[PDB]
């Protein structure tokens, strides 16, 4: 067996309507051990980019950053009732950091000033994958205003008409333990 | 100078299976005036059907075996490298994202006006689906004002198998012999 | 020494069947100031009996085997390319309109004023009667005013069987032996 | 082709034991405008996994075998030497701090633009972990104002064993034969 | 080395019959500043004894076999070509005035200073009595004032048989063999 | 390039009879600025005896076997050829005042600054007493005012036999095998 | 690639007896501005332990075998020769004082700034102790004021035996097989 540690990149991405980008692909059996997902560029990293991790064609993970914040996998907050919810959170705070993870991913880095976003993932036991492991990024522009974060299927391609846009660059770090 | 030996190695070995050998042009270009650290050039290949594979990290299609053989730098770049208008350095050639396979010897020495133009040591094989990635490691970076991005062209020999009797069941049997 | 290898290969293979092997200069001229998109070049070949086979999409005569071996660009073109008077780019070489066989690497870099001119990958053969069409795919087009057409000279080895005692079937019979 | 004989030697010997061969570029740069006496250049290689072995006296990793095959000097450095802006001299190549193994013939003479450039004398094998250090003994030092540091590139063919089955007994059985 | 294989073949084959193999230089000179159309260049061959067989259509005498091996152009000739001070074009090489065998690839391109100089296609054998003649077909002719004539150098291998015995029997036996 | 093979050939062959093999430098120089026609260069060879053999028509001494190998032309001569301050042309090499054995390829094109410096075809043997004489046949003679004489340096391999038991008997056995 | 052929030949024959093959630099310098006649240059070689063997006529140490394989002349010496600030000429290579081994062809013509500089004729071997001495026989002496002494660099392949089992008489066993 051997460790496989790598960083894959796409350095100039249009965050426009309905693109599908295939970042990296790994052959062979192994165990997922550590994952990190990063986006930089305009603020359109936060809402429009959906990360996906598949093993043998079967979907393991699929998420966004605003899905990780709005479904509570982020820094623990508590908002007074005389507010507008999350619209009062992202409008007032610039940088949000949160360290402890477990198996499900967490929004570890929110940086609206420097405009860097990131999430991490550490399984509590090594997650096996048999045939291939694939990493995908889907650009689906959806505004912050509604988005309906409670999921109803895996393949929900939801968009809006006044979503923010721009250019940005997307990186994924992974550490696996493959076979020979 | 290694292209003519790997070409006849492709025309002899692939023809019992059906083998359609041709050459295409690959372009690597780091954007926006590298001046400090290790940069990432944007790959760009041009295959048959007006298919422009772009961005980083090209994937070889499922019926082809590529061969990255040679490289050269044009004269309007080489007059800028010696004037310090763009960075010198080498280009690292990766296969499957972790394995480093070659290093291009000092792209100012790959100019088309050097009477001793340096070539590559050996051409690198790229099987069906396998990620090709490159990086630019600058030694003597750009110091002058109004700098320019780098551009280093390559040369790919493609061994196609789509026009045999079977596109999939035959390429995976010539991949073992080449 | 790539022309002399395929010339000497032809004059020992087509010699027991009778073959008049000679050299010919081919011209490929994209007309009237290519400025935006993909163009089509006017071919021009001057065979033995002073007849100039012209126009786009040359049909090869039925008793000959052609070998397109080299490519170069004259010096007054290279002054016009780098000064933006005529367009740069590559050249695609077909056969019967479907089979793509080469891509010439950036005709500004195939110039003869440089001492390390780049070459083709392999001398491309061409059977008895079979359509030869070319195309010009411009990158960084002509920018300055008072532009000029492009012209890229080739070099073709023509094996000829017309003066033997045998029809256009013995030409293709001694074609597949090669 | 002295690198191409080393490259053919490593891929035949280290292949039955399981073994990865590639080439990289090592950059030895004497710092800050040598004008008086013997100095020491800072070696800086870029190995496989994004790592940068910098500083004097590079120690080889415990799973890699190196081969110092060739050396040259870039053309903007050769312009500065003959104009007297940076120093000439020899470069001594040591192993384990004890053996003097080679002495490069006068680094102004090995510029890459000359086809009649004298190369390194012989390809030097460097075992797993063992000190590689270099010294720069100048003659005709730098005289002109606004002087520049020196930079001499080297070509290293690197054999790697990090993807074998049992790499403890894979290295020490392949290092003995090769 | 295309003259050396022809030379060693002539030395080996003509030795048992008695034969004197040596090498000379031939000068093809298109006089008086070609400006419009197809001209005829003056041949001048220097045999043993400052004979200088001059003028058009040199007849090979009945004891010798000539081998037109290589062709080049001088460096001020290349400079006057690329400045438009003398005309560019091709040179057609005939046997007995009817049979075309070779066309020189654009005599601007075969300058002796470039290492990437394109050679002649093949060494043309001229048997006993037989008429060598050449023609100069110009493309992009001379434009500047004070234009110069054209001069193209050839390298001939002459295999003489006059000193051996009765030279006619030796000539027919050697020309049957080689 | 041929001087290293005939040197090793002379060492291995003159050893069973006993003999020096070494090298010297032969200077041919046409006097006083040739502008018209066939001129005779003044040879000047100096051997180990500090004995100068000058003038035309040098005689090989009775215990030596010479070998004329290569030639070169220095840079202030080639600066004057390209300005027309001295003549171009070839140099004919005779033996015994009768035979003609080589014709050197265009003395401008073997200048030491041409990156494709051309060498001679094969080394010329010279037995005991024989007359080495040269003749300079100018093409493109000197046209500019204040012209300069020509100078072409040669390289001679000298096989002396003076230290054998009987040197006059040793050479006539070694001239047969060499 | 001539020094790398005798280097590889030395390590093949010193391998069964033990031997420490390495390359150094010998620097021959004529003192104080030669202007009239034949002078004597003072050799200066560098062996392992910072040992500077100076003075005329270096004596080979008792357990080493030397190989003089290369010579070159630096660029500030070549710009002083052509300016007439130091003398041109040749250099004689003597063994034991008695034998003449070589003569370097006209040291200005083996400068390193010329892309096709001339070479020596052979690598002269040197046994356990022999008196290696040199002599500089000048032509076209120093004419301009403020003249400079000559400096001509060499390259020695040194075969030490001092780290074998007995470097007194194992060195005389490998002297015969080489």
């Amino acid at each position: 067996y051997s460790y496989v540690h790598n960083i894959t990149t796409q350095t100039n991405i249009d965050l426009s309507s309905q693109q599908t980008i295939h970042l990296a692909s790994i052959n062979g059996k192994g165990y997922i051990i550590f994952l990190r997902f990063f986006c930089e560029g305009s603020s359109a990293c936060f809402t429009n980019v959906k990360f996906s991790v598949k093993a043998n064609g079967l979907v393991l993970y699929s998420f966004r950053y605003i899905q990780l914040l709005e479904l509570g996998q982020a820094i623990a907050t508590a908002i007074p009732s005389s507010s507008q919810g999350f619209s009062t959170l992202l409008s007032n705070y610039n940088v949000l950091i949160s360290s402890p993870i477990g198996t499900l991913p967490q929004l570890t880095l929110y940086d609206s000033y420097d405009n860097r976003y990131g999430a991490m993932l550490q399984p509590a036991f090594p997650l096996p994958f048999v045939n291939t492991l694939s990493l995908d990024v889907d650009i689906l522009p959806v505004s912050q205003s509604s988005y309906d974060p409670i999921p109803y299927s895996l393949n929900d391609n939801q968009i809006s008409t006044n979503a923010p846009t721009g250019k940005g660059n997307i990186s994924i770090e992974y550490l696996l333990y493959n076979c020979l | 100078s290694v292209t003519q030996q790997v070409f006849n190695f492709a025309v002899t070995k692939s023809q019992p299976f059906g083998g359609y050998v041709y050459s295409t042009n690959l372009t690597a270009s780091t954007s926006s005036a590298v001046t400090s650290t290790q940069l990432t050039p944007l790959n760009l290949s041009i295959t048959l059907g007006q298919i422009t594979l772009s961005g980083n990290s090209l994937v070889i299609p499922a019926t082809q075996i590529w061969y990255l053989t040679d490289a050269y730098v044009s004269v309007p770049d080489y007059t800028n490298i010696t004037n310090g208008a763009e960075a010198d350095g080498v280009i690292l050639i990766y296969k499957d994202g972790v394995k480093l396979m070659l290093t291009t010897p000092l792209i100012s020495s790959m100019s088309i006006s050097n009477p001793a133009r340096t070539h590559l040591a050996q051409a690198v094989k790229y099987s069906p689906q396998s990620i090709l990635t490159m990086y630019f490691n600058p030694t003597k970076p750009a110091t002058a004002s109004t700098s320019y991005p780098n551009t280093v062209y390559f040369t790919v020999v493609v061994v196609d198998f789509s026009y045999a009797q079977n596109p999939a069941r035959a390429v995976v049997s010539a991949n073992a012999v080449m």
